[PDB]
């Protein structure tokens, strides 16, 4: 059994709750770098590199679906996309990231026959 | 009415981070993508090519020596047999002011293979410059 | 971004680094080789396949 | 050594030259004029004077580096960059044997130039003392400029950074950090940006000339950040069309959007427009 | 960033070096004039002034590239071209202590060139700041030329689109294709004329003289896009033929267009002449 | 009378486009054709010489790096093993107004085989450029 | 406020101790670290790129010749079959009063392998200079 | 390239191991050690997807 | 060269295939998957066109 406790499209399987915990808390590190920093493009654009990178890898690893990356994550990072200018004037920087996950085959059927 | 006309971006205006830090560097090269060729040959005539196998990125940083700085030189000798840190090259094209990146370079999982000390000539007039080599997976261009 | 640590992990181990020891001593060489497993196949068949 | 940036650095460095020099120079109880200027044309002396000239100015491009902008989190500033400036100049003996007058001054000069190989007052610069100079003919040909008898003269490079104009006063720092992470289907772009055009096409007749008019339409679909059994995209369509078909696909758009209805449906993923831009499509 | 391309840009440059100079000049509350020409020779100057002089124009030819005329389908237009323009500058300050005003006015000049490394008045100009200078000897070569004692100068560079003036107003866009395939013959075009040239030079006579006077005549055929069990041709012959056989030539041409059966067969397949021109064959 | 006399076309009056769209481009090279030769000798002194197999053709495009433009490394990071998009160049040769072709050199199936970065000097006042190159099937010039 | 700059140090401004005495030289160059790298790949797509092993270090000095100076050829000469006396070198960027150091550079176990006679030439006005060559073991940049 | 597809399949049925080898250590080489391993197998079949 | 002409024949008849050769998985390799086949005939005569 590979089932969490809600039956759902999301989060029904313990490897993609898992796996997304996993992504958040990694993630959360990695940006982690840029506080103190200028709340402008450059920082954006370092973290949103930072973020690329660890998502690539995790895709090339096999964690994430698709031939190609741009079909297995995206991030979003920057103004009148994630933050506003009061946003901004408060020193917050905000990003997000999608990422596919691969779910489990459960139930498998043999159908059995004679014409042959 | 009103053409307009845009020109390149002058290649002095860039900005290298090394890891998570900030390094002022005097001169980035090699940051080329390379991919073999296959070739099959039919006795008909048929000629087929395709892309083979991506090649491994090879980069040169330059820069000058200033006093208590041993950055580079600190990361290259603490190799111990395969074990090395890989870090992450970054270098951004800027506008004049500084305050804005048009494009990116990124350069995954580089380790230090050559560092270069100065020449010391005591017939020159130049700078002492020192300079490092890495090997890197893979470079990406993204536009900002 | 990966860490030495990871490196001794996962990483494959180069050959040129080694340590020999010859009974209760040991003795720094050169080169070694030689150190294969062989077996041999016993094949039996039959008029039936 | 470390020197501070300054936008008034032309001036500065006269000041030190002017320091070192009278110090050299008036060090044996006489006082010698320092000019910071050439004599004028064919013009008369009446007291021997010492012209420091600066003849020549650049920007060292052998110092410059790839540095990024300074910031200050305490005050929220965003520093000021520097250009490095090249300076360049010529110190000349004018007069009013072996042990002339000329050669003793010379001589205090070039051990004061020889002294200060690290400028007194600008430690941190980057100098080079009594450089290669030029050849006869160059000589030649700036005293015939100068309309004067040829005279020694020695040279004397020196580089300082120049602080630029250009600074902010309310970069906010990072403080707060907040990401989010979703679910995305496992789907191309580009699949979706084709079936789409296709549907389009379909819709609007399907015939030759729908094809002829759509071949320079290009439509682009974005994720929509804002349910589970459907997904939500933005469609934008820009190009060129013909006045005939631009209400009819800006009409086929809107009908998109209202409809809450999957438009197409790829590897199992229905798709559904919630939101649409088509300000961009010319229509001649 | 985008600069627009025009016809007036040196002007425009001069108005944009005016007004940075002017506000970094006049911040003191002192007034200087700015002249945009070198004084004459030998002249006086009752007041201070600075000189902004334009002593170099040529196409750069390192920010040249190959690119396409610009089509408008709205206007039916085709866009002008531009060539790029590289304008190079000289300004000096001229007079009527370290601290002396000519010192202060150059590094105020100096200020302004360092802050606009991007113009004011256009910033997708290609600019470069006070470039390396030349030696002693061009400078004193310089100033023999204005016949005055030699000052400190400095450079400026900068690059601008200029507007040519060849433009279409009347360009159709392509609205309607059409295309037709039809059916080609297994045939070489030189076995045809070949064997064009072979009959022609029987029908002649066949002698040696025929062949000799053949020798310069070239026949080329193409098809005639105007039945099946045979093919039509447009024969064309040029060159250089005798008095006697140009006459002979040009009947036996017009008998061919005139019959309407088949000449030669090559193949399996009969080549029918249906049009001919023999207007280029030199027969002196 | 009246001689007449043509001189060759400049060299900088050219156009490029790659696929169906054109894109201003600064240094063409490459476009040449090359064949093996064949040799065969005999006893008695005959020597045969004749045209062996065609060599593939190899282009190196150069341009410069504007703003919010990575068409080209676009093109060369959609590799998957050995599957890539390939596309038909076309260099043309056209007049001063360049309203009318008077040349063309035609490239069928090129793919791109290396991507050069600018080589980043804090020390050069000069324009970024970026370098690509691409392995094509035949090429073909036609008089227009 | 108070923006601080700093310049690299000056390419002539170094002092040269061989064992445990200094000698005035000309030219120091050579001094690079180097190491292989070793390479492994997977059929499923892992390429592991590693420091392999360090190289030894190869050092030429320089200097003019002076009478009654024979100090580099005496170490070269007294090789007996492979017995030779190893020294250390090390090579310091001072200040511009010279009596303050900077930066060290240190080399461990050098012996020579080279050595250079002046060309002499009759019709060059130039002062006649010789050099050595050494080899080490390993080399170490330390900020004082 | 990203191993989520099947182009051709190579079938061994009933393989067992008869000869290992290990690495040969060379103090001088630059090289990852790499082991062998020899087996033997009734019959290859190819199946294409 | 374009094939639609025959300069000279060999004829094999009557044969059956041998050995069958799959290509080698190499992982460092940049050449194209080849097989090879073996077969044994009866006779082999040359025609000239």
């Amino acid at each position: 059994g590979a089932r969490t406790l809600e039956d759902n499209d999301n989060w029904r399987y313990i490897p993609v709750r898992r796996l997304f915990n996993s992504a958040e808390r990694d993630i959360k590190n990695a940006m982690s770098f840029a506080v103190f920093e200028p709340n402008s493009q450059p920082t954006w654009e370092r973290v949103r590199s930072a973020v690329n990178n660890y998502l690539y890898s995790l895709w090339q690893q096999g964690g994430l679906a698709g031939n190609k990356p741009d079909d297995a994550y995206f991030v979003q990072i920057g103004k009148d996309i994630t933050m506003t200018d009061d946003d901004i004037k408060q020193g917050k920087m905000i990003i997000k990231i999608g990422m596919a996950a691969v779910r489990p085959a459960e139930f498998i059927i043999l159908q059995f026959t004679q014409n042959t | 009415e009103q053409i307009a006309v845009e020109y390149p971006i002058p290649t002095y205006r860039f900005v290298v981070s090394v890891g998570d830090e900030q390094i002022p560097f005097n001169n980035v090269s090699g940051l080329d993508v390379h991919y073999d060729v296959i070739e099959y040959k039919d006795g008909i005539g048929n000629y087929y090519k395709m892309p083979g196998q991506r090649q491994s990125i090879n980069i040169t940083l330059r820069k000058g020596v200033f006093p208590g700085d041993t950055k580079l030189f600190d990361w290259i000798n603490s190799i111990q047999l395969n074990q090395v840190e890989k870090k992450d090259i970054a270098i951004s094209l800027t506008n004049e002011a500084g305050t804005e990146i048009l494009m990116t370079w990124n350069v995954a999982n580089a380790f230090p293979t050559s560092f270069t000390s100065p020449s010391f000539d005591a017939t020159s007039n130049e700078i002492a410059v020192q300079e490092i080599a890495l090997t890197a997976d893979r470079v990406t261009i993204q536009a900002a | 971004a990966i860490t030495p640590e990871q490196i001794a992990v996962e990483y494959p181990i180069p050959t040129y680094r080694f340590v020999v020891s010859v009974g209760d001593e040991q003795i720094p060489f050169n080169n070694v080789s030689g150190l294969d497993v062989h077996y041999d196949v016993i094949e039996y068949k039959d008029g039936i396949g | 050594t470390i020197i501070i940036a300054s936008d008034n650095a032309i001036i500065e460095i006269n000041q030190a030259l002017n320091t070192i020099l009278s110090q050299y120079l008036n060090i044996t109880g006489q006082n010698i004029d320092i000019r910071f200027d050439l004599p004028e044309i064919n013009s008369i002396q009446s007291e021997p004077t010492v012209s420091v000239f600066l003849y020549e100015i650049h920007e060292d491009l052998q110092l410059r580096s790839a540095e990024s902008r300074r910031y200050n989190p305490s005050t929220n500033t965003l520093l000021p960059g520097w250009v490095n400036i090249n300076c360049n100049y010529l110190i000349t003996y004018w007069d009013a044997q072996p042990n002339n007058q000329a050669a003793q001054v010379m001589t205090r000069i070039l051990n004061a130039l020889i002294n200060n190989r690290q400028l007194t007052g600008l430690p941190g610069a980057y100098t080079r003392i009594i450089p290669q100079q030029e050849n006869l003919n160059s000589l030649g040909n700036f005293w015939q400029a100068l309309g004067n008898r040829p005279r020694l003269s020695l040279l004397y490079s020196i580089t300082v950074p120049m602080k630029l104009k250009n600074i902010e006063d309310n970069v906010i720092p990072v403080s707060k950090i907040s990401a989010s992470v979703d679910q995305k289907p496992n789907l191309d772009n580009s699949q979706i940006n084709q079936a789409l055009i296709d549907k389009l096409c379909v819709e609007l007749g399907g015939t030759e000339d729908v094809r002829l008019a759509l071949a320079k339409v290009n439509l682009t679909t974005k994720p929509d950040t804002e349910n589970q059994e459907n997904e939500s995209v933005i469609v934008e369509v820009s190009g060129i069309t013909s006045v005939t078909y631009l209400p009819q696909i800006k009409d086929t758009l809107t009908k998109w959007k209202s409809s809450q209805e999957a438009i197409v449906k790829i590897n199992g993923v229905s798709i559904v427009v919630s939101k649409e831009n088509a300000d961009k499509l010319i229509g001649i």
